[PDB]
RNA sequence: AGGACCGAACCGACUAAUGUCGAAAAAUUAGCGGAUGACUUGUGGCUGGGGGUGAAAGGCCAAUCAAACCGGGAGAUAGCU
RNA sequence: ACACAGGUGGUCAGGUAGAGAAUACCAAGGCGCUUGAGAGAACUCGGGUGAAGGAACUAGGCAAAAUGGUGCCGUAACUUC
RNA sequence: AAUUCCUUGUCGGGUAAGUUCCGACCUGCACGAAUGGCGUAAUGAUGGCCAGGCUGUCUCCACCCGAGACUCAGUGAAAU
RNA sequence: CGAUGUCGGCUCAUCACAUCCUGGGGCUGAAGUAGGUCCCAAGGGUAUGGCUGUUCGCCAUUUAAAGUGGUACGCGAGCUGGGUUUAGAACGUCGUGAGACAGUUCGGUCCCUAUCUGCCGUGGGCGCUGGAGAACUGAGGGGGGCUGCUCCUAGUACGAGAGGACCGGAGUGGACGCAUCACUGGUGUUCGGGUUGUCAUGCCAAUGGCACUGCCCGGUAGCUAAAUGCGGAAGAGAUAAGUGCUGAAAGCAUCUAAGCACGAAACUUGCCCCGAGAUGAGUUCUCCCUGACUCCUUGAGAGUCCUGAAGGAACGUUGAAGACGACGACGUUGAUAGGCCGGGUGUGUAAGCGCAGCGAUGCGUUGAGCUAACCGGUACUAAUGAACCGUGAGGCUUAACCU
């Protein structure tokens, strides 16, 4: 409803930058160590985008120190301070949850280049 | 005292400390009072109010009258309030969502969401029986539903399968987080009864 | 999301490969374990030259899980993999030396403070 | 419970009530109009009036789509060539529901649905 | 299952006594031809408010 | 070559659920065993009741078997209901 | 006993895929199983999918899930070889 | 032990915990040599026990798809 | 005995109190911590596994606790059928033998469509005294009632010390319940796509049928938990066991005989839900009807014409309402459904062209095409002018007070 509409659209941040999924984005993020006020590096391939306006979501996934480690990022939360894009994947799928199975050589990705 | 207000989905609010607070989304329009209830007529000191609007013709004229007396238009519905005896309001004042701007909590009620008739399983949390193992035509069932001879008979209040929400249920002390007066809102914490389109009655915490 | 009979992976290098969770501790019918809950363990294997040999009784952390964690944003963090480390059932306090992969923010609460400063992330 | 749910089930499957509409709608754009049970009726509607705002546009892919749907190149001739540019003034309600009474072998109630034109 | 023993002519009756079925008490009348017929039907000959629309 | 192997027809009947005023006085469904043999099946014959037949279970002998079915002795007898 | 989800010998043996008379889709030919129409509660029946977990179920992994083809490589104890 | 009552015999293994299982002991209530004794490969819709895999078996049920159940019209029983 | 299905499990429970925890107390061989015992207290709560048919039991590990009993050793027209108790078979043993064994061993049909009572839901009928539409009061029911740690008080009192509090406050849990879909997910045979076999649309290309949705991959709205908000309370009154005060009988003593106080998760309230069929049928607020005439046993009467209100029901379009009834919205002076339009969301770059390759294929047009249940619009259809029910001023006594 526009009542609702209303409320979200002040809400949004109107500066987030166009990825799609197999994108290799760095999330950076807002972390406390109590009194600290921390920006924590993120950097992983984007799995999946949940489009919601608002409600919008991304997976990024990252094979940290042997095991992986997805982490699912709420697009207008002030937690996320900056979504930067490193490499742009030819993937022809939405949600890439078939790279959860793979590791290594077959996890990796084509690049765009257009 | 307490206001009448239409359920508009929920939503929720970001604060910059880095935490989304689940809100639920009350439009309260302006909640007319239509007549006020006293001690020496009725024994009771309450009042009667009014939101919203209705056509013409859908309104009969009984109630049409009704609404003639206090001056008002005619609100889709009426609901009622007791008063706490300081407080004292008057036949058509049109009662704002700026009473909840100075509380902290609040009660909503409203008319649960219907299930239809709902089984022992969903109803009550009652333990679905073993999937197999040779279990002959009774997963889902009720089981046992009294003792034998000394009864002779299924208690009073047995948990049975039935008719499941459609009822009227309060969220006790939700949390008032915003109360646009421009816009006509109040938000709440967490989600409260019923479905989006809904007639909630928001009231005053009582456990404060 | 851990519970009796789950087996986990252990985080740390006390000796165990893989250990088993027998028990839920803090609560009666308490269902399930996770973020950085203790839970008790027994070890169903081992490494030869480990602290700890198998078949040995003993509490431990969860510190990864399958389901994972909610942060107060709404975020989640899972993993690929339920994980945990083991500690000295009275004593408490971990076993091991070093401590591989990440744990979560949710671990940090003073008596596994030495399990956040082994460790080499978050 | 249904909430805010649609399409009638129709005592069928899925794959034989998308069958039996993919034969009536051709039924109705052959004949204009049809007598059927006024639930039928309801629902051939949903499925109709979209092949209709398809046949505006005449082109290939349409066409072709239009085929995909419905099966038979002479609903897919008829429409274009002649319901398309028929229906090209009027924005959406191309068809109508007149109930007929009830059928004699089973009390069902029927109804007749026509195309909104029959000149 | 099964009664332990017979209900009445009584009994019976009472549970008929919801199984009488009601009238239409409601039958309308077409503007040209002047047919009676249901609310929202079309009458025999082939009428609805006034206007032909079937053969 | 094989009382060999896997596997349809065909012969069977280990498990489960369904069914139990059934679709069916023994079945259905999904699996299951044998499947060139001590196999299986058509057609016709033979063995008869204290008798037959039986890789034996008191199994089978026309939905009936620790003694078939039909008629007869016969209205057996019943200190029992 | 029924227009009965049973039983009943022989013969004929098309196409594409396939080792095949398996299975899938089809040809010739044959039918839609003699109450329908709505609705889309519990509950039952036959199915599909399922977070984290993975036999903790239960008398018992009963039931489901699994595994499944061809070629080549490779294959233990024990053996009556 | 298809045999053991006392008995969940002791001891050992497997398990976090094992009245079952496997190995051993012998105090065989009440084994024992063709009403065969003991061995054992192979075989088994065979009994017991364990593991990997896998799973709605379960933690703890959720949703969906169909056939009934439900309403309407037609027909129309049954045990008692 | 013309049949009262008998162990154990599962499901669902319900009561007792001889209380396991939680709460309140007296004495102690009670310093504190932690107990021992007895008194009061039944509000709520009261493990998961291993073994075994087991109930028990012994273990493992928890827990504030892991209560004891009644209920046909509750519960098979609710489930199971492991046990015991049919027919097969074997061991030991007894018997010359048929066979036999609270000795063991393997295998071994659990039927019932609910008439009544009961119970959970949900309606029709009439009543409540003119009718009708609302809103209530609340007699009387019903849910709810659980606890853990950690910190603070305070290393305080208490103790040589080691240990280590009462009363008080605070945070965060477990279990349980209520709501909900914002997030995280599940589902999503009605949305997109990949793909195998094959058939078909004359053929190519492009599609459609069937193969468990053919097999998969994602996923809208709904529904939903594992998801996320909330709840248990404080307070008040009367109190149990207890503690007292003042105080005779009995110049004292003495909590009791007069009197006066405290005193628990029990009790009545406070919280939540239902609820006027509460026949004791209760209040308000509004709305509507202000006609002639006949007949009789001069009746709370049978009638004739004439009127038909408020409202209702029906019908339709229908819904986050629903088995059917019911309930809510809406019916042209209209957004109630469907369509349509725009947006969204999902899928992931359609078809047709045109290039590149020798072909599969890959580029370009292009984040395209197609998008259910979604959001905001739109009278395009379909929701009818009407008829139908419901009346015509509302009994009889008495009492207050009107002109
Ligand atoms: C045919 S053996 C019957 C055994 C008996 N059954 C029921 O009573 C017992 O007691
Ligand atoms: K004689
Ligand atoms: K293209
Ligand atoms: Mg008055
Ligand atoms: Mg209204
Ligand atoms: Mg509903
Ligand atoms: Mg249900
Ligand atoms: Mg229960
Ligand atoms: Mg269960
Ligand atoms: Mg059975
Ligand atoms: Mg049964
Ligand atoms: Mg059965
Ligand atoms: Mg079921
Ligand atoms: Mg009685
Ligand atoms: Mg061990
Ligand atoms: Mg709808
Ligand atoms: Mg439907
Ligand atoms: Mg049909
Ligand atoms: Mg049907
Ligand atoms: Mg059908
Ligand atoms: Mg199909
Ligand atoms: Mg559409
Ligand atoms: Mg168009
Ligand atoms: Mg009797
Ligand atoms: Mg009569
Ligand atoms: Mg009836
Ligand atoms: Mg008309
Ligand atoms: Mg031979
Ligand atoms: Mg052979
Ligand atoms: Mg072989
Ligand atoms: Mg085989
Ligand atoms: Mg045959
Ligand atoms: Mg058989
Ligand atoms: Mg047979
Ligand atoms: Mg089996
Ligand atoms: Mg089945
Ligand atoms: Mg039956
Ligand atoms: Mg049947
Ligand atoms: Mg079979
Ligand atoms: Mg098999
Ligand atoms: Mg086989
Ligand atoms: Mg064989
Ligand atoms: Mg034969
Ligand atoms: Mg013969
Ligand atoms: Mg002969
Ligand atoms: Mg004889
Ligand atoms: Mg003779
Ligand atoms: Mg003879
Ligand atoms: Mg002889
Ligand atoms: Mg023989
Ligand atoms: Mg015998
Ligand atoms: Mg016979
Ligand atoms: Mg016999
Ligand atoms: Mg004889
Ligand atoms: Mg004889
Ligand atoms: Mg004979
Ligand atoms: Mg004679
Ligand atoms: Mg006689
Ligand atoms: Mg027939
Ligand atoms: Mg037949
Ligand atoms: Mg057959
Ligand atoms: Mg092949
Ligand atoms: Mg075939
Ligand atoms: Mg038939
Ligand atoms: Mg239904
Ligand atoms: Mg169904
Ligand atoms: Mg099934
Ligand atoms: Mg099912
Ligand atoms: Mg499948
Ligand atoms: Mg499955
Ligand atoms: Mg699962
Ligand atoms: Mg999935
Ligand atoms: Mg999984
Ligand atoms: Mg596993
Ligand atoms: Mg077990
Ligand atoms: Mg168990
Ligand atoms: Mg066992
Ligand atoms: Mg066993
Ligand atoms: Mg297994
Ligand atoms: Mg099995
Ligand atoms: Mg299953
Ligand atoms: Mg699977
Ligand atoms: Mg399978
Ligand atoms: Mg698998
Ligand atoms: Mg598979
Ligand atoms: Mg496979
Ligand atoms: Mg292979
Ligand atoms: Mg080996
Ligand atoms: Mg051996
Ligand atoms: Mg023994
Ligand atoms: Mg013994
Ligand atoms: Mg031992
Ligand atoms: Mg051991
Ligand atoms: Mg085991
Ligand atoms: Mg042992
Ligand atoms: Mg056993
Ligand atoms: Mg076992
Ligand atoms: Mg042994
Ligand atoms: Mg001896
Ligand atoms: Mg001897
Ligand atoms: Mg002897
Ligand atoms: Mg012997
Ligand atoms: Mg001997
Ligand atoms: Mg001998
Ligand atoms: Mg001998
Ligand atoms: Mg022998
Ligand atoms: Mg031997
Ligand atoms: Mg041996
Ligand atoms: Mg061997
Ligand atoms: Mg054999
Ligand atoms: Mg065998
Ligand atoms: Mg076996
Ligand atoms: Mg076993
Ligand atoms: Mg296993
Ligand atoms: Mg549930
Ligand atoms: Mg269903
Ligand atoms: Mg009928
Ligand atoms: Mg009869
Ligand atoms: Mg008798
Ligand atoms: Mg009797
Ligand atoms: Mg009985
Ligand atoms: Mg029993
Ligand atoms: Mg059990
Ligand atoms: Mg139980
Ligand atoms: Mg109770
Ligand atoms: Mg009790
Ligand atoms: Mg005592
Ligand atoms: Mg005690
Ligand atoms: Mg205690
Ligand atoms: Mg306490
Ligand atoms: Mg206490
Ligand atoms: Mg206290
Ligand atoms: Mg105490
Ligand atoms: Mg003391
Ligand atoms: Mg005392
Ligand atoms: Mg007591
Ligand atoms: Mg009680
Ligand atoms: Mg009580
Ligand atoms: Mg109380
Ligand atoms: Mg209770
Ligand atoms: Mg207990
Ligand atoms: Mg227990
Ligand atoms: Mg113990
Ligand atoms: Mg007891
Ligand atoms: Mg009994
Ligand atoms: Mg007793
Ligand atoms: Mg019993
Ligand atoms: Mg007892
Ligand atoms: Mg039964
Ligand atoms: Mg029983
Ligand atoms: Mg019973
Ligand atoms: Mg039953
Ligand atoms: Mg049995
Ligand atoms: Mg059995
Ligand atoms: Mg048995
Ligand atoms: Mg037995
Ligand atoms: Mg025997
Ligand atoms: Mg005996
Ligand atoms: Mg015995
Ligand atoms: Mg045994
Ligand atoms: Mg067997
Ligand atoms: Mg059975
Ligand atoms: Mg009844
Ligand atoms: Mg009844
Ligand atoms: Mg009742
Ligand atoms: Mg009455
Ligand atoms: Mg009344
Ligand atoms: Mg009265
Ligand atoms: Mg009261
Ligand atoms: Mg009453
Ligand atoms: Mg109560
Ligand atoms: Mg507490
Ligand atoms: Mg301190
Ligand atoms: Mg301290
Ligand atoms: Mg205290
Ligand atoms: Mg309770
Ligand atoms: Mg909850
Ligand atoms: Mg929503
Ligand atoms: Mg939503
Ligand atoms: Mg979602
Ligand atoms: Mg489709
Ligand atoms: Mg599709
Ligand atoms: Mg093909
Ligand atoms: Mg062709
Ligand atoms: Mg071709
Ligand atoms: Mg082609
Ligand atoms: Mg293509
Ligand atoms: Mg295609
Ligand atoms: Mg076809
Ligand atoms: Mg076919
Ligand atoms: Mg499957
Ligand atoms: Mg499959
Ligand atoms: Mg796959
Ligand atoms: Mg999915
Ligand atoms: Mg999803
Ligand atoms: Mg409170
Ligand atoms: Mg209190
Ligand atoms: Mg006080
Ligand atoms: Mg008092
Ligand atoms: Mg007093
Ligand atoms: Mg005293
Ligand atoms: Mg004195
Ligand atoms: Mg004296
Ligand atoms: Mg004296
Ligand atoms: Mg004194
Ligand atoms: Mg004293
Ligand atoms: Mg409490
Ligand atoms: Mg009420
Ligand atoms: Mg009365
Ligand atoms: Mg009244
Ligand atoms: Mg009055
Ligand atoms: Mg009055
Ligand atoms: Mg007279
Ligand atoms: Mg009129
Ligand atoms: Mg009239
Ligand atoms: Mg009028
Ligand atoms: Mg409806
Ligand atoms: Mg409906
Ligand atoms: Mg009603
Ligand atoms: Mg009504
Ligand atoms: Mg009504
Ligand atoms: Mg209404
Ligand atoms: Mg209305
Ligand atoms: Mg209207
Ligand atoms: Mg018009
Ligand atoms: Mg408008
Ligand atoms: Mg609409
Ligand atoms: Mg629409
Ligand atoms: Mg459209
Ligand atoms: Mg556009
Ligand atoms: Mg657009
Ligand atoms: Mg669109
Ligand atoms: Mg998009
Ligand atoms: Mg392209
Ligand atoms: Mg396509
Ligand atoms: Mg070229
Ligand atoms: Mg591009
Ligand atoms: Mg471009
Ligand atoms: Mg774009
Ligand atoms: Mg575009
Ligand atoms: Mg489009
Ligand atoms: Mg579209
Ligand atoms: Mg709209
Ligand atoms: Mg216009
Ligand atoms: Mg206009
Ligand atoms: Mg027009
Ligand atoms: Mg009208
Ligand atoms: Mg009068
Ligand atoms: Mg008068
Ligand atoms: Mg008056
Ligand atoms: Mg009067």
């Amino acid at each position: 409803s526009n009542i609702i509409k209303q409320l979200e659209q002040e809400q949004m941040k109107q500066d987030v930058p166009s990825f799609r999924p197999g994108d290799t984005v760095e999330v950076k993020v807002w972390v406390v160590e109590g009194s600290k006020k921390r920006l924590q590096a993120f950097e992983g391939v984007v799995i999946a985008i949940r489009n919601r306006g608002l409600h919008s979501a991304f997976t990024v996934r990252k094979i940290s120190n042997g095991e992986g480690v997805e982490r699912v990022f709420q697009t207008h939360s002030p937690v996320v301070d900056s979504i930067s894009v490193k490499r742009r994947g030819a993937v022809r799928k939405a949600k890439l949850y078939y790279l959860r199975e793979r590791t290594g050589k077959a996890a990796r990705i084509k690049e765009r280049l257009n | 005292i307490g206001l009448v207000g239409k359920k508009v989905g929920m939503t929720r609010i970001f604060t910059e400390d880095g935490v989304s607070i689940p809100v639920t989304v009350i439009e309260v329009e302006a909640n007319r009072v239509t007549q006020v209830k006293d001690l020496a007529n009725d024994g009771y000191r309450a009042i009667q109010v009014t939101t919203g609007a209705k056509k013409a013709n859908r309104v009969t004229k009984p109630e049409a009258g009704h609404f003639a007396k206090a001056g008002v238009e005619a609100g889709r519905g009426l609901w009622e309030f007791r008063l706490a005896e300081g407080e004292e309001f008057t036949v058509g004042q049109s009662i704002s969502v700026e009473l909840f701007a100075d509380v902290k909590k609040v009660d909503v009620t409203g008319t649960s969401k219907g299930k239809g008739f709902a089984g022992t399983v969903k109803r009550w949390n009652f333990r679905t029986q073993d999937a197999t193992h040779g279990n002959s035509l009774s997963h889902r069932v009720p089981g046992s539903i009294g003792q034998n001879q000394t009864p002779g008979k299924v208690f009073k209040g047995k948990k049975m399968a039935g008719q499941m929400g459609n009822e009227r249920v309060t969220v006790q002390s939700l949390d008032v987080v915003r109360v646009d007066a421009e816009r006509n809102l109040l938000l709440v914490k967490g989600a409260v009864p019923g479905a989006t389109g809904s007639d909630l009655i928001v009231k005053p915490a009582v456990k404060a | 999301m851990i519970q009796e009979q789950t087996m986990l992976n252990v985080a740390d290098n006390s000796g165990a490969r893989r250990v088993m969770c027998i028990k839920v501790l803090g609560g009666s019918h308490r269902r399930y374990a996770g973020v950085g809950d203790i839970i008790k363990i027994t070890i169903k294997e081992a490494i030869p030259r480990g602290k700890v040999k198998k078949g040995d009784v003993l509490k431990a952390v969860v510190v990864r899980t399958k389901k994972g964690v909610r942060r107060p944003d709404g975020s989640v963090i899972r993993f690929d993999g339920n994980a945990c480390v083991l500690l000295n059932n009275n004593s408490e306090q971990p076993i091991g030396t070093r401590i591989f992969g990440p744990v979560t923010r949710e671990l940090r609460s003073e008596k596994f403070m030495k399990i956040i400063s082994l460790a080499p992330e978050v | 419970m249904r909430h805010r749910k649609s399409g009638r089930q129709l005592n069928r499957n899925s794959s034989h009530r998308q069958a039996m509409f993919r034969n009536m709608a051709g039924s109705l754009v052959r004949h204009e109009i049809i007598k059927t049970t006024l639930p039928k009726a309801k629902e051939l509607r949903r499925v109709v009036e979209p092949l209709i705002t398809l046949a505006k546009t005449d082109s290939v892919a349409n066409r072709r789509l239009a085929f995909a749907r419905t099966r038979d190149n002479e609903i897919v001739a008829k429409l274009f060539n002649e319901l398309g540019p028929r229906f090209a003034s009027r924005a959406g309600g191309y068809t109508r529901i007149l109930k007929c009474g009830f059928r004699a072998g089973d009390n069902a109630p029927m109804a007749y649905i026509e195309l909104v034109d029959r000149s | 299952a099964v009664q332990q023993n017979k209900p009445t002519r009584s009994k019976r009756g009472m549970r008929r006594s919801h199984d009488a079925l009601t009238a239409v008490t409601s039958l309308s009348v077409d503007k040209t031809s002047g047919e009676k017929h249901l609310r929202h039907h079309i009458t025999a000959d082939g009428y609805y408010r006034g206007r032909k629309v079937i053969a």
